[PDB]
RNA sequence: UCUGGCAUGUUGGAACAAUGUAGGUAAGGGAAGUCGGCAAGCCGGAUCCGUAACUUCGGGAUAAGGAUUGGCUCUAAGGGCUGGGCGGCCGGCGCCUAGCAGCCGACUUAGAACUGGUGCGGACCAGGGGAAUCCGACUGUUUAAUUAAAACAAAGCAUC
RNA sequence: UACCUGGUUGAUCCUGCCAGUAGCAUAUGCUUGUCUCAAAGAUUAAGCCAUGCAUGUCUAAGUACGCACGGCCGGUACAGUGAAACUGCGAAUGGCUCAUUAAAUCAGUUAUGGUUCCUUUGGUCGCUCGUACUUGGAUAACUGUGGUAAUUCUAGAGCUAAUACAUGCCGACGGGCGCUGACCCCCCUUCCCGGGGGGGGAUGCGUGCAUUUAUCAGAUGGUGACUCUAGAUAACCUCGGGCCGAUCGCACGCCCCCCGUGGCGGCGACGACCCAUUCGAACGUCUGCCCUAUCAACUUUCGAUGGUAGUCGCCGUGCCUACCAUGGUGACCACGGGUGACGGGGAAUCAGGGUUCGAUUCCGGAGAGGGAGCCUGAGAAACGGCUACCACAUCCAAGGAAGGCAGCAGG
RNA sequence: AGCGUAUAUUAAAGUUGCUGCAGUUAAAAAGCUCGUAGUUGGAUCUUGGGAGCGGGCGUCCCCGCCCUCUCGGCGGGGCCCGAAGCGUUUACUUUGAAAAAAUUAGAGUGUUCAAAGCAGGCCCGAGCCGCCUGGAUACCGCAGCUAGGAAUAAUGGAAUAGGA
RNA sequence: CCCGCCGGGCAGCUUCCGGGAAACCAAAGUCUUUGGGUUCCGGGGGGAGUAUGGUUGCAAAGCUGAAACUUAAAGGAAUUGA
RNA sequence: AGAAGACGGUCGAACUUGACUAUCUAGAGGAAGUAAAAGUCGCAACAAGGUUUCCGUAGGUGAACCUGCGGAAGGAUCAUUA
């Protein structure tokens, strides 16, 4: 290759996105923006393919210029802006917001919220590094470097952000018996409480996260997420509590419901 | 013994052997400041790396060096060189047909730093992956052990 | 070129025709000449590389093929002698020991910079080469005065 | 569904292979009523291509005096619909083929604390102490002229302009700091009169980020360790010059207080000096390939193995240069060659173990007849860019021009 | 709405034999010895004993039990073991972490069955100004990350004591 | 000299140990109820121990050693006759 | 500001020569291996095949073949008598 590539395909898509395989053989790709591509997700594939508002790419492009899609109190054109973890798409015409966060299945659900809920955030931080004139500042996750913080702030803390504002509100350490959820491996889209953690000076570490059924599990820390204290989230959370339930649970319950139905 | 052989004289960057004088007495009576620092994982710094009046830019102790991504060992079989050890290290492939394995080796040239002076012909040399600081040579000697040595008669 | 020797080899003067004897050069071809490359020409020294078939394993071999070579200014290496705590010496008091100091000396080798209209083994000296066939094994000898050869001899083999 | 039979015989037990026998891919042959999917020039020929096409593009928001249209209406001064062109951006993606390539590409894991990056986003853009209520020029299309056989051919004149090029201002903020410091004021020893200490301070040089440097403190931050991100001490800061708005639209408003026009104003877009993130980009650590000894001792005077001092290289190295004692590799298969070899994720078959096939539409590499080369661009050593050579060959008015379909059809 | 021939290849073929061959006479042991790669290399170093926790630790089958040294770290009494180590280092075994898409094993999904596709299913006087769900798992050889296991395979400790 | 015992042997002879296709053999056994270690060596019959390359030899020749092509059998043991 | 143009520095397409190496190819003539309808000598091996046979070496020969030195049983003889 020459240069950066400009183009994804049906198959080159992220298997978590829901995508058909007899449609096209090229994807939307999404394009650069604060999140890595490969665990972010376009406007149209948010619209179109999930929420059903539009059938065709184009239609999808026609609302973008009709400006009613806004993103973290911004309205952003790009139909392949990288909507990425902890953003909110908030529609003023049909008055709905939705928390982008991952269900119990390691998937990108949408998930409705309140309006008041939406007006502030959730963040995480990467590194501190001190700038310009001998201040500190805070590259994150959303790559939404922030000013002046907080110094009792240190890595792999989690900032609150609002939409308008753009600050530091409240902010969270890193320790045990605080409540998290994976961000990536095989474990994504898991919520639990971190019981253990262990360190290697040369290699990832390793925290044990231990959920309120007992499923216990391991996991890196570049894929844990900090969301609330103790153990309760400060945001809303889906439906399942973001407990994965075992293939046999699963269905039991699927078979029940069917049952109970009919 | 002259630590000036070399065509220019090497300096450490980051030392100051150059300062003033005051009166009745001179500079030269103490030792020259020693830039040096300790690594993680429990490489101590040993001895003869502190205390030694040798200047190396490529030292895993007295120079730029940072060793990262893999830590790895290997044996000393042969040493004629200038500032390096040749090492090579067994370990067994499986082949899945004849359910049996071969015995392999790959060996490497390392680049050691001057302050390890103690070591002799089959005994074992702990490595670990450093910068391309040369064509071939990637690696640096952070530890030295014996095997069955300590008395030569 | 010096020591020593000589007077150009049994004559001189003038001219510079043909033909000749001896020595050279020649554009473009490059053996088309001729019985035949006869004659002439090419190569040629030294240093550094690199050398085939074949072979009696010794050779063939300077095989073949290629590069360098001047002048000037430097650098490095290659040795000999003496000494070891006014004049001596009875002496512990010294310790030459990574061979140190002083003095003496000739011939080369290698490397580098600079430099000339790329010219330099500058004259002199000084192998053209390769692929094959025939004969004789080789070195040697022979018809002084037309035949130097494949002829003769030769070691080896055999016979009487 | 873990399978035989026939075949040496005067007949039988064995060894042993083939013949039949079951699937598997390319085509051939005879036939073929329907529909749902769907492979389809790789095999010898990565051989050559006539012809047609495959990269273009404008919002209220850069530039609009085109006699191509057109509203108000000729007292105003910038309407708009808009060719074409300048300006910035894409053309290094896409798609075809596997010629080339054998620890090399690639497959699993790791680093770039060893580097860079228009693109989207987040900061910053009064941080520095020294004509502005808008600067100079030509160049476009266009008109008027011309050349041949010519093109995606074009010089000379009058014009016009850009978010194109070059230069550049006041504001912006009153001051601090380190030195050099005249001068001025105060305190104490001193029986004397000299010193010992505090302060103001005019007048002078510097006093931001980006970059190059040499020095200091670092039980400001963090990593396990960077010579890290920070703070200062003294200079340069490239005229083949860095940053501090000479840019364009929308709806239009508030104050005359010391004033009949001055200030205050929002929504954006345009590229930045530097930092971060992402798309990425390339050089790297451990581990893995087919046949081959009728390839056994090889690399190294020409860089091969390493050190020191230099050169470039976006950065780290025999990438290159010079000096240093020889070193490294090899029967655990090197060096060499062949391959009807791009690799792998993967495909046929099946007790199990396994044997074969991998261009294919997927993820990476290479190529555009061949290997050379290069300007713009962030990213090319690029071929639907150019140059030269080698075969081939298009037009020629014989003075030249113009070329690569292993891109899509077709030959 | 197919079949044969032609050729490539697999099973057959225990006819390449690791799984899983043969060598007196069917093909075959070198004439023999040495010797290095390389291959394979004997036992031997904590085994039992009443632990009580559960069934038919009693005999027997599945669990931790009567590893250090430093602030007994959420200027000094038990309600503590977070971290600076390892009475040593490999191989193997299990889990866990690392796994670009498709295919394959296979969950559910109908209605022309399936091959395929990840879709669709669900009350309707229709104001029903429409609720819910799927789009999972398994394997991913070898190489490396990690926490245990400490039979099996080799290694050293201290013999002139330069011993803890 | 005779009687034995013990360990290392060259060995018969009988024997439904056993294996083997049998001839025959305590190894030519412990072999599908398949694994003690390992070397050399065979893969239907010919072509062919040939061609070519290498190496040894004075020669004759030795060691190493193919391919093209061609064949449905060549073979071992045993049965009764001649 | 600068077009044309010249000198020096680097790969270098391409060219010449030489060396090494790989593969594919002609060739007068020579000598083998493949099938044969079954053409000419007597008969080497199958019996003790009448000179058991086969193996190596050496040597010779129209040919099978003959000869010597050894070396085996695929020659008719587990035996040959104190």
């Amino acid at each position: 290759a020459r240069g950066p590539k400009k183009h994804l395909k049906r198959v080159a898509a992220p298997k978590h996105w829901m995508l058909d395989k007899l449609t096209g053989v090229f994807a939307p790709r999404p394009s650069t923006g604060p999140h890595k591509l490969r665990e972010c997700l376009p406007l149209i594939i948010f619209l179109r393919n999930r929420l059903k508002y539009a059938l065709t790419g184009d239609e999808v492009k026609k609302i973008c210029m009709q400006r009613f899609i806004k993103i973290d109190g911004k309205v952003r054109t790009d139909i392949t802006y990288p909507a990425g973890f902890m953003d909110v798409i908030s529609i003023d015409k049909t008055g709905e917001n939705f928390r982008l966060i991952y269900d119990t299945k390691g998937r990108f659900a949408v998930h409705r919220i309140t309006p008041e809920e939406a007006k502030y955030k959730l963040c995480k931080v990467r590194k501190i590094f001190v700038g310009t004139k001998g201040i500190p500042h805070l590259v994150t996750h959303d790559a939404r470097t922030i000013r002046y913080p907080d110094p009792l702030i240190k890595v792999n803390d989690t900032i609150q952000i609002d939409l308008e504002t753009g600050k530091i509100t409240d902010f969270i350490k890193f320790d045990t018996g605080n409540l998290c959820m994976v961000t990536g491996g095989a474990n994504l889209g898991r919520i639990g409480v971190i019981t253990n953690r262990e360190r290697h000076p040369g290699s990832f570490d390793v925290v044990h996260v231990k959920d309120a059924n007992g499923n216990s599990f391991a996991t890196r820390l570049s894929n844990i997420f900090v969301i609330g204290k103790g153990n309760k989230p400060w945001i809303s959370l889906p439906r399942g509590k973001g407990i994965r339930l075992t293939i046999a649970e699963e269905r039991d319950k699927r078979l029940a419901a069917k049952q109970s139905s009919g | 013994a002259d630590i000036q052989t070399e065509r220019a004289y090497q300096k450490q960057p980051t030392i100051f052997q150059n300062k003033k004088r005051v009166l009745l007495g001179e500079t030269g009576k103490e030792k020259l400041p020693r830039y040096y620092k300790n690594i993680g994982l429990g490489f101590k710094t040993p001895k003869e790396a502190i205390e030694g009046t040798y200047i190396d830019k490529k030292c895993p102790f007295t120079g730029n060096v940072s060793i990262r991504g893999r830590i790895l060992s290997g044996v000393v079989t042969k040493m004629k060189m200038q500032r390096t050890i040749v090492i090579r290290r067994d370990y067994l492939h499986y082949i899945r047909k004849y359910n049996r394995f071969e015995k392999r080796h790959k060996n490497m040239s390392v680049h050691l730093s001057p302050c390890f002076r103690d070591v002799q012909i089959g005994d074992i040399v702990t490595v670990g992956e450093c910068r391309p600081l040369s064509k071939t040579v990637r690696f640096n000697v952070l530890k030295v052990t014996k095997a069955a040595g300590t008395k030569k008669q």
